[PDB]
């Protein structure tokens, strides 16, 4: 159905045939980021849930694999399995958790 | 005095052509298709090649099949001689068996 990310197809007569008009999405204008595969945070490590750890020069944040839409990494958006022992290549990084803002309130 | 029968054959009127791809630029097909696999995934076959880590790719795959990654990130060692292990029998049973 086309080369690329499948969106839709358009069929069109032809004489003794078919003609598919495929519509498909591409990727773009790349951009290089640091990344890891886990979080070390108080001997635990987070996962994300759906997505990838990237980093630019100081900071860590939660992204999108197809496109660049960076978040703050939050217990939301990620999962714990296990200790800091046992992941190649973690990263100490503080994760933000909602509850605590509004218990120092 | 050992005729063949290639000779015959060319002889009587029958000719093979060659194939226009050679053996190595075959190769090099090949060769660039592991390479983008290794190094990019998928995304070469879907338009840029986009470099990611082999241990991420992998637990992209495992969360292709359902399963989630901390699995593929506590058995990476125990994943990897399996794979290490599956490739050596494959080479052994092509080494042997000839059918
Ligand atoms: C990397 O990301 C961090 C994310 O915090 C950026 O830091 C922010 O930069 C803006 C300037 O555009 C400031 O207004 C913010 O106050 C900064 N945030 C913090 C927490 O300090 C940073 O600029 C990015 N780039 C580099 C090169 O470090
Ligand atoms: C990323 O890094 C590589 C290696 O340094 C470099 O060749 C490339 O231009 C950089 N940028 C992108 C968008 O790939
Ligand atoms: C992360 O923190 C722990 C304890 O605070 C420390 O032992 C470990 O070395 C740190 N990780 C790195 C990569 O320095």
């Amino acid at each position: 159905c086309g080369k690329g990310y499948h969106l839709m197809s358009f069929p069109q007569s032809a004489p003794h045939g078919v003609v598919f008009l495929h519509v498909t999405y591409v990727p773009a204008q790349e951009k290089n980021f640091t990344t890891a595969p886990a979080i070390c945070h108080d001997g635990k490590a987070h996962f994300p849930r759906e997505g990838v750890f990237v980093s630019n020069g100081t900071h860590w944040f939660v992204t999108q694999r197809n496109f660049y839409e960076p978040q703050i990494i939050t217990t939301d958006n990620t999962f714990v399995s296990g200790n800091c022992d046992v992941v190649i290549g973690i990263v100490n990084n503080t994760v933000y958790d909602p509850l605590q803002p509004e218990l120092d309130s | 005095a050992a005729r063949d029968l290639i000779c015959a054959q060319k002889f009587n009127g029958l000719t093979v052509l060659p194939p226009l791809l050679t053996d190595e630029m075959i190769a090099q097909y090949t060769s660039a298709l592991l390479a983008g696999t290794i190094t990019s995934g998928w995304t070469f076959g879907a338009g840029a090649a986009l470099q990611i880590p082999f241990a991420m790719q992998m637990a992209y795959r495992f969360n292709g099949i359902g399963v989630t990654q901390n699995v593929l990130y506590e058995n990476q060692k125990l994943i990897a001689n399996q794979f290490n292990s599956a490739i050596g029998k494959i080479q052994d049973s092509l080494s042997s068996t000839a059918s």
